[PDB]
């Protein structure tokens, strides 16, 4: 184990390389943990809080050991070799040499005993589900996270188990966004806290493809396997707020309009909105919305909408951006808004889906 | 700007 | 005129909307553009004091005449933001321009129309004709080797010389050169003048492929630029620029052809173990080989080794891996030719098989 | 670096 060297092709290097670097201060950091034992190279990247493992088969001849290199480096040169291109890794004295062809590299290294690991830790839940059914969940709440709230739980996800359904939530304050999802299997309940560069990486590693994504969630930590990553997250302390709790009780004016037609005239009203503050005033009557925005100058936007809306009339003012984000991770035909009074939040839905909701608390204009 | 009731 | 107003489709707006922003990025007035109607035209113009944009808009319905100035960024989001098809109608209601389409309403701030700048009037010397296509690969082939902020002002910018039957440009940063002529099928008196980096970059981003010729006028202060509906003008840099007939190595003794991919993949692979702040590499050259090496302060080492065409004296010589690399980038051809001398002297490298573009690049100290 | 001779 003090003689590290491994052969493989280019193709079977690239995306394991890309992938470990997403966690990427410290030196150590900067480099990927190399592990060769038994026809397994293993290529890890950390960022102390999160780690994300790649396995590649070794098919020729190898010798066991372990080291640690640049990632940077390492990826920008196997990516710059040709495709199909062969290549020779091995640690000489404190070196790792890369040979291709007649193209040869000398990289610095930093002792693997010295690569930093998450503690031991035991899985408390296992599933199973869809890469599809993951992104879908993250791409729609993701946006609604806090990112540097002084609430640390808020500057993350939540991943709640309940009945057959996954479910993630996610607030800052202002709005929050909740999706759930069936996936097929009787669950236990649970709910943890992902940090939110710990969402953003869970995300990178979903493919699209059909390999599925196999969850496991201890007390302190979420483990993700897609094919042959492996990816681990510390969670985040606190009691996160009970969305069931967020959503208006008892919405008493159902307006219904093109999502398109909607998200548009709020993106052209917004053009026109304090820069700062952001806000717009949404006037609803009769089969109708107006929204208009004004700003320090004293331009004015006018959007005047046909809508489907029978309710009492009323005025209510939003900060646009939080509309906009609804309105862009909503993807659908018809959006649905249901509206109590002036002070009061609003939930925001696809008309033809219940799977995700959406509240947006107002502003005093 | 409102704040949820959280 | 004293109340402006207009009605265009969205689709005749937005292109030149787009277009005459581009000299756009102090006084407040520049961050407006200048609205002009009259007699069927829509005239939009924006300009940074030393080069101004102009776009004419046919305007074929009713319209009265006059003229404004309105925020430049606003204005094209709100028309960007209209749905296909849109009529877009304008007009000034006291200071404020209105814009309304369907059920939609904008009323922005203007600044007077009689206080937007303009550019003092001049006469052409030399007037031509060429494809926008010729005009974008002059520009193309020499852009990257301008200087940015040196103090030779003159280098900030690139030489446009007329010479016989040819347009030429010429760009340096007093490290490397880029020179490049292309004939134009028309005798051309003898000029030479230095365009501004800021006014080269909005030229080559006004060059829209298609087949609109490109018609150019030159003056001893100024240079205007006339594709399709759009005019170009900009100030000219008021220097003596160097004269790369003596900046080309005289008598290169050493001669080097390479495949231009090849040698441009082991440049970038040789790169990434470069010193970060001097980016040196060094070659060196012996019987149909080429060797590069890189070395960083971590004592990191790069090492490439290609067959190449090769039959002078060994040496070794130093460069800027990035200099090189742009220049291999400039080129996108089949193989590349080096022209050397000594590990002291400049380089010139060119495509094989075309004599068009010559490239010269100065080596660092070893 | 060396300079051009300009």
């Amino acid at each position: 184990g003090s003689h590290m060297k491994f052969t493989v092709e280019r193709e079977h290097l690239l995306k394991p390389l890309q992938q470990v670097s997403g966690p990427l201060t410290l030196p150590i950091l900067g480099n990927l943990l190399l592990q060769v034992a038994d026809g397994t190279l293993s290529l890890t990247g950390t960022d102390l809080e999160m780690e994300m493992v790649a396995r590649v088969a070794l098919v020729q001849p190898h010798e066991p050991g372990a080291t640690t290199v640049p990632a940077r480096k390492f990826f920008d040169i196997c990516r710059g070799l040709p495709e199909g291109a062969e290549i020779a890794v091995q640690l000489e004295g404190e070196r790792m040499l890369v040979r291709s062809g007649r193209s040869r590299f000398s990289l610095s290294t930093l002792p693997a005993a010295d690569f930093p690991n998450l503690d031991d830790w035991q899985s408390e839940v296992e599933f199973t589900l869809p890469q599809a059914t993951m992104k879908r969940l993250i791409e729609a709440t993701q946006f609604s996270m806090a990112h540097q709230d002084v609430r640390y739980y808020l500057n993350g996800m939540l991943f709640e188990t309940e009945g057959e359904e996954l479910r993630t939530v996610a607030t800052d304050g202002h709005r929050l966004a909740v999706c759930s999802m069936p996936i097929g299997q009787s669950l236990p309940s649970h709910s943890v806290i992902v940090p939110r560069k710990g969402v953003i990486e869970l995300m990178r590693m979903l493919d699209g493809g059909d390999n599925p994504l196999r969850v496991q969630i201890g007390s302190n930590n979420i483990r993700a396997h897609v094919g042959d990553f492996i990816f681990t997250s510390k969670l985040v302390d606190g009691r996160f707020p009970d969305y069931r709790r967020v959503l208006p009780k008892n919405p008493d004016k159902h307006l219904e309009a093109g999502c398109d037609l909607l998200k548009q005239a709020f993106a052209r009203a917004a053009i026109l909105s304090n820069e700062k503050f952001r806000g717009v005033r949404l006037y609803v009557s009769e089969n109708q919305l107006k929204i208009t925005a004004n700003n320090p100058e004293q331009e004015e936007a006018e959007e005047i909408l046909d809508v489907t809306y029978s309710g009492a009339e009323m005025e209510i003012g939003f900060n646009v951006s939080y509309v906009l984000d609804v309105l862009n991770a909503l993807k659908c035909e018809n959006v649905r808004m249901m509206l109590t009074d002036s002070v009061s939040s609003v939930q925001i839905e696809d008309a033809a889906s219940q799977s995700a909701a959406y509240v947006v608390m107002p502003m005093r204009l | 700007q409102a704040d949820l009731p959280l």
